[PDB]
């Protein structure tokens, strides 16, 4: 066979030791899911540095503790913003999931409170800024690189499915850069728990699966579909699916054709074609054998799994940090002054956060 | 050719 006597008897322990390990990640998980906790600080808790990106609801602001000096990075959400319904669950299931899990390449989330205008998640400040300026600033990542980062992804998604919970939002402006080189995923405004299927039609059009443009219920194999993306842009340093415009992405994605640039090894791209596989009887990480067809690829054979879980492995790339609240790592964004109504607005469509 | 700028998620459709 492929393997010899102790490869074979050595990956079947590390395969049993996983699911012990996920069992006792899911009755953590469990224990917070069902206990959540909320109003942890207020606004004025905290001064207001600069704004480290920005989306539809709101921003992302660099942010320091009046009382223990330490930064951190908070999301504020306009309430009237979050408009639509699907919007409104989503920033529930988001606030709910990050103060659950625990990983350590998911953001960690301190404080949540909410006021007459805004919705708050105080986070990590993670100062290494997004893999999406790192990449576009060099063009593609090498394939031991792409690699490196790659293992991270498929562990979180590892920890999150085996919870029942899938990202939905996975790319490069969504993974931030530690002071140790490893990712943290942030963003978890797609997140949701999901036992089966699932329908709402969101995401980012360049990592949507072919089930989600076609209006299929679907589950937790998008992920793995964006997973392919990934790897695909963090290698070629443009996404497989490339058009201007939304509704030529989703022709290609749902045509089932990839081409791949002729620097791609022939490893990479077996896994890739088994990732951005529009059959799902078909998709690796959907398959009777999980995550493991993607772990025992040829393609991470030189990957030690522990040892990135154990962050370990020397990190392909050490982001420059000047001290703590240094900026140099992010782009500049528009500031806005934070206004905060003096009447209550949406209140009741947020009671829970 | 295609987007090379920062991608913003859709909510629906
Ligand atoms: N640091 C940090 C950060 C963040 N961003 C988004 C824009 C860049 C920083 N989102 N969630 C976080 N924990």
């Amino acid at each position: 066979g492929h393997m010899g006597n102790a490869a074979a008897a050595k990956k079947g322990s590390e395969q049993e030791s996983v699911k012990e390990f996920l069992a006792k990640a899911k009755e953590e998980f469990l224990k917070k899911w069902e206990s959540p906790s909320q109003n942890t600080a207020q606004l004025d808790h905290f001064d207001r540095i600069k704004t480290l990106g920005t989306g539809s609801f709101g921003r992302v602001m660099l942010v320091k503790h009046k009382e223990t000096g330490n930064h951190y990075a908070m999301k504020i959400l306009d309430k009237q913003k979050v408009v639509k319904l699907k919007q409104i669950e989503h920033t529930l299931n988001e606030k709910r999931i990050l103060q659950a899990v625990n990983f350590p390449f998911l953001v960690k989330l301190e404080f949540s409170f909410k006021d007459n205008s805004n919705l708050y998640m105080v986070m990590e400040y993670v100062p290494g800024g997004e893999m999406f300026s790192h990449l576009r600033r060099i063009g593609r990542f090498s394939e031991p690189h792409a690699r490196f980062y790659a293992a991270q992804i498929v562990l979180t998604f590892e920890y999150l499915h085996s919870l029942d919970l899938i990202y939905r939002d996975l790319k490069p402006e969504n993974l931030l850069i530690d002071q140790q080189g490893y990712i943290q995923v942030t963003d978890f405004g797609f997140a949701k728990r999901v036992k089966g299927r699932t329908w709402t039609l969101c995401g980012t059009p360049e990592y949507l699966a072919p089930e989600i443009i076609l209006s299929k219920g679907y589950n937790k194999a998008v992920d793995w579909w964006a997973l392919g993306v990934l790897i695909y842009e963090m290698a070629a340093g443009y996404p497989p699916f490339f058009a201007d415009q939304p509704i030529q992405i989703y022709e290609k994605i749902v045509s089932g054709k990839v081409r791949f640039p002729s620097h791609f090894s022939s490893d990479l791209k077996d896994l890739l074609r088994n990732l951005l596989q529009v059959d799902l009887t078909k998709r690796f990480g959907n398959l009777k054998n999980g995550v493991n067809d993607i772990k025992n690829h040829k393609w991470f054979a030189t990957t030690d799994w522990i040892a990135i879980y154990q962050r370990k492995v020397e990190a392909p790339f050490i982001p420059k940090f000047k001290g703590p609240g240094d900026t140099s790592n992010f782009d500049d964004y528009e500031e806005e002054e934070i206004r905060v109504s003096i009447n209550e607005k949406c209140g009741k469509e947020f009671t829970e956060f | 050719a295609g987007r090379t700028g920062r991608r913003q998620a859709i909510h629906d459709i």
